[PDB]
RNA sequence: GAUCAAAAAGACAUACAUAAAGACCAGGC
C-alpha cells in the first residue's frame, strides 16, 4: 500500500530541477553537485572521468539513500580551474568516447557478418 | 431415531471411502486429503489426542 | 445437539459442567500448508495444565525414541507438552482380551 | 501452478520448455542429457524445469462452473 | 496505571543502515494518519495555509 | 498450495503461491509425506554474503528483478458471509441494495457496486469499507413508533464492509440455504501480494527473517556467468546458530542443478559426505566448496573475498507487513472506559502499560507520562464539592 | 586529461548471443556499458491487458502476469514508437501502442494449450518472439473453459519492470588470470580456470602486476529474442550517449542561469 | 433480474429477491454470481 | 518526579527588557 | 527563604532545563515576546534554546526544599550545564 | 420545512414557537430533534456579522424595539430570548433584517489519460474542487489526480 | 521480579537537599550511593598508593 | 517520536527519536540501536508514540533522545557500540595490510560527515600513493580522543619482553591525539565495555559529536566492505588432513 | 379600483456507535 510507483526512480515531476549546484564553504574550488533521478551507473562514469583529468584533486560520488533516487558529486579543482569546467569536461569526453565505441562496434559487426 | 452421529471424513461410514482418483474429482475432493476430520457446522474440526 | 456441540465448541463434556470439563480438545484443523495439516491431524496433547514452571513434565524423555518427533514442538508457553507422532508410529485400536 | 515464463534469475525463456521437456523424459534420457538437448546451460534455468511441480495437470480435473 | 493510546503506531522494523543513530524511518501511510496540533503564529502562517 | 480443490472450498484465510516447486535436496521419506504434489515454497539462488548492510541482524535482501517475474508473489483469499434472518414477528431482514431516502443508517461508502439483489458481482475491485453485501432490516419500531405518520425511515442497515485497510477483488460469490431455511451467502475476495520489503522468508534451518531491501538485477553482484543471486542473507547469521547443513544444501543443490539429478538428504547416510559432494562439484567446472568469484554490482570491481553461492529452498510465511501495521489517531472509544478500542480490525490504539510507565518514571519526564496516561487518552471534567469531597 | 579510445572484437555471434572484447577502458566506463544492457534498452512488452471472459482455472491478474513476460519482436519500430506518457493523444493511438487480441474456447474433449502463438498483433511487426521452438503457454483449458482478452503493449526499458530486460543473463568478466589481485583466493590452486585464461595449466595464477589497471573487458550477451543480440548493444551505447547529452545540455542552463 | 449458475447441473436460471434457491433441471440448492459485465483493466506488471 | 519536582513562576520585572517584534 | 543561605546546586538540573526550554517555546508559540534578536528562525524550540544560551529567559525556578520551604532561582541566576 | 423552538412543556405535547411567529401543538414524538449549528453565521440589517449569543435590537417587524440574544438560526430566521418577556419563556423570533446589533463525479469509473499514470483504470472515492482520489482497479492503492486529467468512461 | 522491585521503590527520589527520600519524606540515604555522584559520569580507576 | 518496544527491561528501551520519512511499509533504525532495546530484524514490531505538544516535545528532546542515553546508569558503560558486519569489517579494514589507492579514498571520504575538507598525505608516498586503513579510520575519531586498549588475541607474552611497542602481531591499540596509530580494532574497543574508544568520545567530547562518530564508523565501512565483501562457506568450517588425525587420536584415547 | 411570490450548494441534518461482551483455541516477538 506503501509501496512507490514504478517510474517514480526516473522520471522527474513538476518543480525538480535535474541539477542542482551549490559551492563548497570548506573548501576553495569545490562544488557540489546535486543530480536526481539517477543512480550509480551515471554517477559511476563521471566520477571516474574526472579523476583523470589531471586538474581535478577529488572527486566521488555518493547515493545518500538507496530509497530516493538522486547522486551527490562533490568536485574539487586546483586554483584557477572551475569545478563546473571539470564537470562539463567530463561528459563531453565520455560523449566523444561511447560515439567512438558505436561506430567501432559497428564496424566490427559488419566484419563478422561474412567476413 | 435417536439421534445423529457426526462422522469423520473418508471412514468406513463416509460417502468417500473406497472411491478412486476420478470419482473424488466429480465430488470435488482432494484425492491427496488425507481425512479423519468432522465437519460440525461447516467448519473442519480435529479431535487431538 | 449435544455431541454436535462438544465438538464444535472444544468445551468437552457438559456444558453446564464445562467449568469442570476439560477444554481444548477439537480445534478448527489447519489448512496453512499441506504440512500443516498433517502434524495437526497427528498431534499429542498432554493434559498439564500450561502455566506450570514445572520442567519436568518438559524435557524430553528416553521414551520418546521412535514414537514421537524429538525436534517438532511448539514454543511460548506450550513448550514439549504438545507432541507430533513420529512417522512409523502406530496406536494401537484396542481389542477384547477374550 | 504452471512453469514459468522468464526464469527468475537471469530471466531467459523457459515457458516454451516444459512441454518439450516432458518430451525427452519419454524418449528415456536423463534429466542431464534432456536439459542439455534443451540448452540450458546455468544452473539457474536448469533449476526452473527441474524443480518445477506442475499443479496445472490436477486443477484440470475438476469440472467449471459453466458448461 | 496503563492504558491504550491514540497517536500511537506499530509495524515491523528493518534496518536502514544510511539513516543517523537517531533517526527512524517511517512510512508515508503511518505517518499520514498521525498528526501534530500545531499553533499557528505570523511566522509559519504562510507555510500552514498551504497545509 | 494447501489442497487442490482451494478453487472450490470457501475458507476465511487461504494463502497460495504461484509458483512452487519441489526442492533440489529432499529427505528421501517426503515421498511419504506428498510433498512432491503440494510444495510449499521456491528454490533460490543465495549468496551468503554481507553486501550492502542491509541484510544485518536476520534480513533478507532480494532480487528486485526476479520479484518481479512471479518469485514468491502468491494470492490471498479471504472469505465472508452473511446470513438473512426472520427474529421478531414483524422484523425481517432482506439482501438489497439501500436507499439513502429509505434507509436509516447509512455511511459514504459507494452502493454502487452492489447489484439488483444486494451482492458485489464477481469481478469488481473494492477496497476497504466498500459494501460487499447490502442487507436492511425492517426497523420494528414503526409498530412502537404511534400516530407517527409515516416514518421516514423503516429500514436499518446491517451491511458488511470489507475489512478495513483490506483491498481485493471480488473473486466469486455464492448464494444457498442454511440449516433453517434462509437465504446465506458467502463471497471471496482475494489480492494478490507481491513480496515487500516487510515481509518474512525463513529456510529449512531455521533462519528466518524479514526482507532488508530490493536491488534491481543491475545492483546485484553477479558471477562471471551472469547468475545474480536471487537473495542474499547476512554470513554472521551461520555461526552461533551453528546451522551447517544449511551450508551443504546451497552445497549439495549446486551439484545437484548441474548434474540433472535430485539430492538425498536424508539424514543418516554416511554414503555423502561433504568430502563426497565436493569432489562432484569440481567436475562440472566450480570450486569444489562452493565459492564463486562475484564482481561488485554498482562499480564492477571484483570482491576481494570469495562467495559462497548456491541453489537453496526458502519458504514464504504466512506473515507479511501489510496485516501487521497499524496506526491509531483519536478513532473509536470504548462505551464504558471511554478508552480506545483494542485491535488492529477496529482501528484500535496500542497499549502504554506498567513497564512503560515504570521507564518514564526512570527517565524524569512527568510531562511526558501524564499526557500519555491522561490527554492523549480519555481527558475528563469532574465537579467536586469542597465541604464532602465528593463529586456535585 | 581526455577520453581513451576504446576497441572492439566480436568473437561470436549467433542469434541467441554475442561475444565482445572492448580494450583500453576504465572499469567503470565498461561496467556502465553492460549495466545499461538490462535497464535502459527499451523494448516492447504487454502492459495494459483488459480481460473479458476469463473461465481459466488461472484467476484473471495471473494470466495478466504471464502475458507481460512473453517477449515481443520489438527489432525496429522501438525507435518510432514513443513512451505512452509523452505521447500527446487520449489513451492509446498506433503510435504509442500496439493491440493484441485473444479469443480462446476449448470446444474439444481434449485439453487446449493456450499459447503465446494465439495472441493476434493489429500489426505484422510485432508478434510474441517465438513466431519469428515451441510456443510459450499462457494457460491451459478444459473443455467449456474460455479465456478472451485484449491487450496494448507498450515501449518501456527495464528500469520500470523487469518484464523489459532486452536481454537474458550479461555476462562480465575482466582479467581472468589474476595479476591485478582484485579477488585474493586463500589457496589459489584449487580454482578453475576462465575461459579466457592465458596460462598453462600448470600456474595458477599470473604473478603480480604493480602498475596495470582493468583493460579488456570481456562480455557474452544472450539476447531473449525481442531484440536480436547484435542490436541490443548498438542500442546501450547509442542510449547511454543520451543520457549523457542530457546532462550537458541541463547543466548548461544551470551554468549561465546561475552565472 | 438475476442471472444465476448452479453448482451441479451448470445452468443458468434467472431467480429473483424472495424466492427459495432451487435450480431447475437437478434441484440442487447452490447457485453461483456469474460475473460482473464492466470494465476490468489490470497492468501485466 | 524529575520535570514535576519544581515549580516555574512567571519573573515580572525581566520581562520588560528586550527588543521584542511580535 | 532569604536571598542569603541559599542551599541548593548553582547548576541547572537536566530536568529544568527540559521543563524551562518547554515552557517558554510553549510562549513564543502564542504570540509572546521574544527577548533575543531571532535571525531566520520559523520553529520556537530553536528559539528558546537561543534565549537560554544567552540567559534572555523570563522565568525563575521554584526549587521546593524536601521539608516544605522553597527557593526562588532566576534562569540567569543558574549556571547551564550544557 | 418548518422549524421550532419548544417553549412548554407538557405531559404529552410540546408548544413549539414556530419559525413564523406562531405557537403550536405537537406531541413529544411528532417532531424531531435537530441539530443545532452554534457557529451559523448571518447578515443584521446594516449587514454587520451576527452570531448565536450576540445581543441585537429589534428595528423594524412585529417585535420592533426589542431587544435579544441570538439562540437560533436558520435560513432568514432567528430565535432570540429576552428575559423580560414572559411570552413563550422569553422566546421570540425575528427576521434577520430586522435586527442591528446592539458530488457528480464520485462512483463513476474513469481513465487516467495524461501524465505518469496514463492509462489505468479506476474509480472515484473522493471528488474536490481540483483533484479526484481515483481507486485503481491495476493495483493496490489510491491516488490523487488533478481533474483535467481524468476521463470518465461509460 | 521485576514488577516488584519498580513497586516497592517507584517512589524513591533525590530531593534538592540532595538527600534520597522516598515518598513521606523519610530519609533512605544522606546522600545519593553514599558519594553523591550519577552513576553514568563514573569511570574505573586503580588507586595505586594501594598494594 | 518515542518509539519502544515490549517488554521494555530498561529505559534505553524508549528512546526518542527524530523521524525520516521513507516508502515501503517497515520503521527502520540504525543497527547499533538494535543494542538498547534488544531487538533483531525478524518480524520484530516496535511502538510509535509522537508527543502532540511543544511542551512534551522539548522534554523527549533534552531528555530521552538517543545520542543522550548512550551511557548507560546501570553499569556505567556505553549501551551502543559497532554491531554485526561492520565490526567484523572494522578489523579487517585495519589490518597493516589494507592500502587503498586513490580511487577508493575518494568514495570513502565522501560518506564522513564530518571531514573537514582536506585529503590526508598517504602513508606511501611511493613507487603509487596509497592510504591505510588505519589512516582514514583516523579521520572517523572525533576531536582529540586517546585511548589505551588492547586486541582480543593479544599474546601475554608480550608486554613483557622486547617489543612491546612494536607489537609484532599488531595487537597492541593505541590513539594519541585523535588518530590511530597502531593495532586492530574489536569488540573492546569499538563495542560497549568500560573504557572502550567509543565511551571516552561521550565522556570528553560530548553526546553531539558522538553521534557523527557511530554514522560516520557504519557509512564509511559499509560502504568500503562491498569492496572486500564477507563470508562463511564450507571451506572455513574445514581442518586439514592432518588435523582430522589429530582429533580422533584424542578421542580413541 | 390596488396587487399578484418558488421552494435558496442536501452536507451520516455528520462521532462511520457494524465493532456483542464473554470465552476458549491457535500463532507471533
Ligand atoms: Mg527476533
Ligand atoms: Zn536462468
Ligand atoms: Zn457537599
Ligand atoms: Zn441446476
Amino acid at each position: 500500500m506503501n509501496a512507490p510507483p514504478a517510474f517514480e526512480s526516473f522520471l522527474l515531476f513538476e518543480g525538480e530541477k535535474k541539477i542542482t549546484i551549490n559551492k563548497d564553504t570548506k573548501v576553495p574550488n569545490a562544488c557540489l553537485f546535486t543530480i536526481n533521478k539517477e543512480d550509480h551507473t551515471l554517477g559511476n562514469i563521471i566520477k571516474s572521468q574526472l579523476l583523470k583529468d589531471p586538474q581535478v584533486l577529488f572527486a566521488g560520488y555518493k547515493v545518500p539513500h538507496p530509497l530516493e533516487h538522486k547522486i551527490i558529486i562533490r568536485v574539487q579543482t586546483t586554483p584557477d580551474y572551475s569545478p563546473q569546467e571539470a564537470f562539463t569536461n567530463a561528459i563531453t569526453d565520455l560523449i566523444s568516447e561511447l560515439s567512438l565505441l558505436e561506430e567501432r562496434f559497428r564496424v566490427a559487426i559488419k566484419d563478422k557478418q561474412e567476413g | 431415531f435417536i439421534g445423529k452421529i457426526p462422522i469423520m471424513l473418508r471412514s468406513t461410514y463416509c460417502l468417500l471411502n473406497g472411491l478412486t482418483d476420478r470419482d473424488l474429482c466429480e465430488l470435488n475432493e482432494c484425492p491427496l486429503d488425507p481425512g479423519g476430520y468432522f465437519i460440525i457446522n461447516g467448519s473442519e474440526k480435529v479431535l487431538i489426542a | 445437539d449435544g455431541l454436535k456441540y462438544s465438538l464444535a465448541t472444544g468445551n468437552w463434556g457438559d456444558q453446564k459442567k464445562a467449568h469442570q470439563a476439560r477444554a481444548g480438545v477439537s480445534q478448527v484443523l489447519n489448512r496453512l500448508t499441506f504440512a500443516s495439516t498433517l502434524s495437526h491431524l497427528r498431534r499429542l496433547n498432554s493434559p498439564i495444565g500450561r502455566d506450570g514452571k514445572l520442567a519436568k513434565p518438559r524435557q524430553l524423555h528416553n521414551t520418546l525414541w521412535g514414537m514421537v518427533c524429538p525436534a517438532e514442538t511448539p514454543e511460548g508457553h506450550a513448550v514439549g507438552l504438545v507432541k507430533n507422532l513420529a512417522l512409523m508410529a502406530y496406536i494401537s485400536v484396542g481389542s477384547q482380551p477374550s | 501452478m504452471i512453469i514459468p515464463v522468464r526464469c527468475f534469475t537471469c530471466g531467459k525463456i523457459v515457458g516454451n520448455k516444459w512441454e518439450a521437456y516432458l518430451g525427452l523424459l519419454q524418449a528415456e534420457y536423463t534429466e542431464g542429457d534432456a536439459l542439455d538437448a534443451l540448452g540450458l546451460k546455468r544452473y539457474c534455468c536448469r533449476r526452473m524445469l527441474l524443480a518445477h511441480v506442475d499443479l496445472i495437470e490436477k486443477l484440470l480435473n475438476y469440472a467449471p462452473l459453466e458448461k | 496505571m496503563g492504558k491504550r493510546v491514540d497517536f500511537s503506531a506499530r509495524t515491523v522494523i528493518t534496518p536502514d543502515p544510511n539513516l543517523s543513530i537517531d533517526q527512524v524511518g517511517v512510512p508515508r501511510s503511518i505517518a499520514a494518519n498521525m498528526t501534530f496540533a500545531e499553533i499557528v503564529t505570523p511566522f509559519n502562517i504562510d507555510r500552514l495555509q498551504e497545509l | 498450495v494447501y489442497i487442490t480443490n482451494f478453487h472450490v472450498r470457501m475458507d476465511t484465510l487461504a494463502h497460495v503461491l504461484y509458483y512452487p516447486q519441489k526442492p533440489l535436496v529432499t529427505t528421501r521419506s517426503m515421498e511419504y509425506l506428498r510433498f512432491r504434489e503440494l510444495p510449499a515454497g521456491i528454490n533460490s539462488i543465495v549468496a551468503i554474503a554481507s553486501y550492502t548492510g542491509y541484510n544485518q541482524e536476520d534480513s533478507v535482501i532480494m532480487n528486485r528483478s526476479a520479484v518481479d517475474r512471479g518469485f514468491f508473489r502468491s494470492v490471498f483469499y479471504r472469505s465472508y458471509k452473511e446470513q438473512e434472518s426472520k427474529k421478531g414477528f414483524d422484523q425481517e431482514e432482506v439482501f438489497e441494495k439501500p436507499t439513502r431516502e429509505t434507509c436509516q443508517g447509512m455511511r459514504h461508502a459507494i452502493y454502487d457496486k452492489l447489484d439488483d439483489d444486494g451482492l458485489i458481482a464477481p469481478g469488481v475491485r473494492v477496497s476497504g469499507d466498500d459494501v460487499i453485501i447490502g442487507k436492511t432490516v425492517t426497523l420494528p419500531e414503526n409498530e412502537d413508533e404511534l400516530e407517527g405518520t409515516n416514518r421516514r425511515y423503516t429500514k436499518r442497515d446491517c451491511s458488511t464492509f470489507l475489512r478495513t485497510s483490506e483491498t481485493g477483488i471480488v473473486d466469486q460469490v455464492m448464494v444457498t440455504l442454511n440449516q433453517e431455511g434462509y437465504k446465506f451467502c458467502k463471497i471471496r475476495v482475494r489480492s494478490v501480494r507481491i513480496p515487500q520489503i516487510g515481509d518474512k522468508f525463513a529456510s529449512r534451518h531455521g533462519q528466518k527473517g524479514t526482507c532488508g531491501i530490493q536491488y534491481r538485477q543491475e545492483d546485484m553482484p553477479f558471477t562471471c556467468e551472469g547468475i545474480t543471486p536471487d537473495i542474499i542473507i547476512n554470513p554472521h547469521a551461520i555461526p552461533s546458530r551453528m546451522t551447517i547443513g544449511h551450508l551443504i544444501e546451497c552445497l549439495q543443490g549446486k551439484v545437484s542443478a548441474n548434474k540433472g539429478e535430485i539430492g538425498d538428504a536424508t539424514p543418516f547416510n554416511d554414503a555423502v559426505n561433504v568430502q563426497k559432494i565436493s569432489n562432484l562439484l569440481s567436475d562440472y567446472g566450480y570450486h569444489l566448496r562452493g565459492n564463486e568469484v562475484l564482481y561488485n554490482g554498482f562499480t564492477g570491481r571484483k570482491i576481494t573475498s570469495q562467495i559462497f553461492i548456491g541453489p537453496t529452498y526458502y519458504q514464504r510465511l504466512k506473515h507479511m507487513v501489510d496485516d501487521k501495521i497499524h496506526s491509531r489517531a483519536r478513532g473509536p472509544i470504548q462505551i464504558l472506559n471511554r478508552q480506545p478500542m483494542e485491535g488492529r480490525s477496529r482501528d484500535g490504539g496500542l497499549r502504554f502499560g506498567e513497564m512503560e510507565r515504570d521507564c518514564q518514571i526512570a527517565h524524569g519526564a512527568a510531562q511526558f507520562l501524564r499526557e500519555r496516561l491522561f490527554e492523549a487518552s480519555d481527558p475528563y471534567q469532574v465537579h467536586v464539592c469542597n465541604l464532602c469531597g465528593i463529586m456535585a | 586529461p581526455y577520453a581513451n579510445q576504446p576497441t572492439v572484437r566480436i568473437t561470436e555471434l549467433t542469434d541467441e548471443n554475442v561475444k565482445f572484447i572492448i580494450e583500453n577502458t576504465d572499469l567503470a566506463v565498461a561496467n556502465s556499458i553492460r549495466r545499461v544492457f538490462i535497464a535502459e534498452v527499451p523494448i516492447i512488452a504487454i502492459d495494459w491487458v483488459q480481460i473479458d471472459a476469463n473461465s481459466s482455472v488461472l484467476h484473471d491478474e495471473f494470466i495478466a502476469h504471464r502475458l507481460g513476460l512473453i517477449p515481443l519482436t520489438s527489432d525496429d519500430i522501438v525507435d518510432k514508437l514513443q513512451y505512452s506518457r509523452d505521447c500527446t493523444c487520449e489513451e492509446f493511438c498506433p503510435e504509442c501502442s500496439v493491440e493484441f487480441t485473444l479469443d480462446v474456447r476449448c470446444n474439444e474433449d481434449q485439453t487446449r494449450h493456450v499459447t503465446s502463438r494465439d495472441l493476434i498483433s493489429n500489426s505484422p511487426r510485432v508478434i510474441p518472439v517465438t513466431s519469428r521452438q515451441d510456443d510459450i503457454l499462457i494457460v491451459k483449458l478444459r473443455k467449456g473453459q474460455e479465456l478472451r482478452l485484449r491487450a496494448y503493449a507498450k515501449k518501456g526499458f527495464g528500469k520500470e519492470h523487469a518484464k523489459w530486460n532486452p536481454t537474458a543473463g550479461v555476462a562480465f568478466e575482466y582479467d581472468p588470470d589474476n595479476a591485478l589481485r582484485h579477488t585474493v583466493y586463500p589457496k589459489p590452486e584449487e580454482w578453475p580456470k576462465s575461459e579466457y585464461s592465458e596460462l598453462d595449466e600448470d600456474e595458477s595464477q599470473a604473478p603480480y602486476d604493480p602498475n596495470g589497471k582493468p583493460e579488456r573487458f570481456y562480455y557474452n550477451v544472450e539476447s531473449c529474442g525481442s531484440l536480436r543480440p547484435e542490436t541490443i548493444v548498438l542500442s546501450a551505447l547509442s542510449g547511454l550517449k543520451k543520457k549523457l547529452s542530457d546532462l550537458q545540455t541541463q547543466l548548461s542552463h544551470e551554468i549561465q542561469s546561475d552565472v | 433480474p438475476m442471472i444465476y449458475i448452479c453448482g451441479e447441473c451448470h445452468t443458468e436460471n434467472e431467480i429473483k429477491s424472495r424466492d427459495p434457491i432451487r435450480c431447475r433441471e437437478c434441484g440442487y440448492r447452490i447457485m453461483y454470481k456469474k460475473r460482473t459485465k464492466r470494465l476490468v483493466v489490470f497492468d501485466a506488471r | 518526579a524529575g520535570t514535576g519536582c519544581f515549580d516555574l513562576l512567571l519573573d515580572a520585572e525581566k520581562c520588560k527588557y528586550g527588543m521584542e517584534i511580535p | 527563604q532569604a536571598n542569603q543561605k541559599r542551599i541548593t546546586t548553582p547548576y541547572m538540573t537536566k530536568y529544568e532545563r527540559a521543563r524551562v526550554l518547554g515552557t517558554r517555546a510553549l510562549q513564543i508559540a502564542m504570540c509572546a515576546p521574544v527577548m533575543v534578536e531571532l535571525e531566520g528562525e520559523t520553529d520556537p524550540l530553536l528559539i528558546a534554546m537561543k534565549e537560554l544560551k544567552a540567559r534572555k529567559i523570563p522565568i525563575i525556578i521554584r526549587r521546593y526544599l524536601p521539608d516544605g520551604s522553597y527557593e526562588d532561582w532566576g534562569v540567569d541566576e543558574l549556571i547551564i550545564t550544557d | 420545512q418548518t422549524v421550532g423552538v419548544i417553549v412548554r412543556l407538557e405531559r404529552e405535547t410540546f408548544q413549539v414557537l414556530n419559525m413564523y411567529g406562531k405557537v403550536v401543538t405537537v406531541r413529544h414524538q411528532a417532531v424531531t430533534r435537530k441539530k443545532d449549528n452554534r457557529f451559523a453565521v448571518a447578515l443584521d440589517s446594516e449587514q454587520n456579522n451576527i452570531h448565536v449569543k450576540d445581543i441585537v435590537k429589534v428595528i423594524d417587524g412585529p417585535h420592533s424595539g426589542r431587544e435579544g440574544e441570538i439562540r437560533h438560526l436558520f435560513r432568514s430566521f432567528a430565535f432570540l430570548h429576552c428575559k423580560k418577556l414572559v411570552e413563550n419563556g422569553g422566546m421570540f423570533v425575528c427576521k434577520t433584517r430586522h435586527l442591528v446589533l446592539a458530488n457528480e463525479l464520485i462512483g463513476q469509473t474513469v481513465r487516467i489519460s495524461q501524465g505518469p499514470y496514463k492509462g489505468y483504470i479506476g474509480v472515484v472515492k473522493d471528488a474536490t474542487e481540483s483533484t479526484a482520489r481515483v481507486e485503481l482497479h491495476s493495483t493496490c492503492q489510491t491516488i490523487s489526480v488533478d481533474r483535467q486529467r481524468l476521463t470518465t468512461v461509460g | 521480579i521485576q514488577r516488584r522491585l519498580i513497586k516497592s521503590m517507584e517512589s524513591v527520589m533525590v530531593k534538592y537537599d540532595a538527600t534520597v527520600r522516598n515518598s513521606i519524606n523519610q530519609v533512605v540515604q544522606l546522600r545519593y550511593g553514599e558519594d553523591g555522584l550519577a552513576g553514568e559520569s563514573v569511570e574505573f580507576q586503580n588507586l595505586a598508593t594501594l598494594k | 517520536v518515542i518509539f519502544n518496544r515490549q517488554p521494555t527491561l530498561h529505559k534505553m528501551s524508549m528512546m526518542g527519536h527524530r523521524v525520516r520519512i521513507l516508502p515501503w511499509s517497515t520503521f527502520r533504525l540504525n543497527l547499533s540501536v538494535t543494542t538498547p532495546y534488544n531487538a533483531d530484524f525478524d518480524g520484530d514490531e516496535m511502538n510509535l508514540h509522537l508527543p502532540q505538544s511543544l511542551e512534551t516535545r522539548a522534554e523527549i528532546q533534552e531528555l530521552a533522545m538517543v545520542p543522550r542515553m548512550i551511557v548507560t546508569p546501570q553499569s556505567n558503560r556505553p549501551v551502543m557500540g559497532i554491531v554485526q558486519d561492520t565490526l567484523t569489517a572494522v578489523r579487517k579494514f585495519t589490518k597493516r595490510d589494507v592500502f587503498l589507492e586513490r580511487g577508493e579514498v575518494m568514495n570513502l571520504l565522501m560518506f564522513l560527515s564530518t571531514w573537514d575538507g582536506k585529503v590526508p598525505q598517504p602513508a606511501i608516498l611511493k613507487p603509487r600513493p596509497l592510504w591505510t586503513g588505519k589512516q582514514i579510520f583516523s579521520l572517523i575519531i572525533p576531536g582529540h580522543i586517546n585511548c589505551i586498549r588492547t586486541h582480543s588475541t593479544h599474546p601475554d607474552d608480550e608486554d613483557s619482553g622486547p617489543y612491546k611497542h612494536i607489537s609484532p602481531g599488531d595487537t597492541k591499540v593505541v590513539v594519541e591525539n585523535g588518530e590511530l596509530i597502531m593495532g586492530i580494532l574489536c569488540k573492546k574497543s569499538l563495542g560497549t565495555s568500560a573504557g572502550s574508544l567509543v565511551h571516552i568520545s561521550y565522556l570528553e567530547m560530548g553526546h553531539d559529536i558522538t553521534r557523527l562518530f557511530y554514522s560516520n564508523i557504519q557509512t564509511v565501512i559499509n560502504n568500503w566492505l562491498l569492496i572486500e565483501g564477507h563470508t562463511i562457506g564450507i571451506g572455513d568450517s574445514i581442518a586439514d588432513s592432518k588435523t582430522y588425525q589429530d582429533i580422533q587420536n584424542t578421542i580413541k584415547k
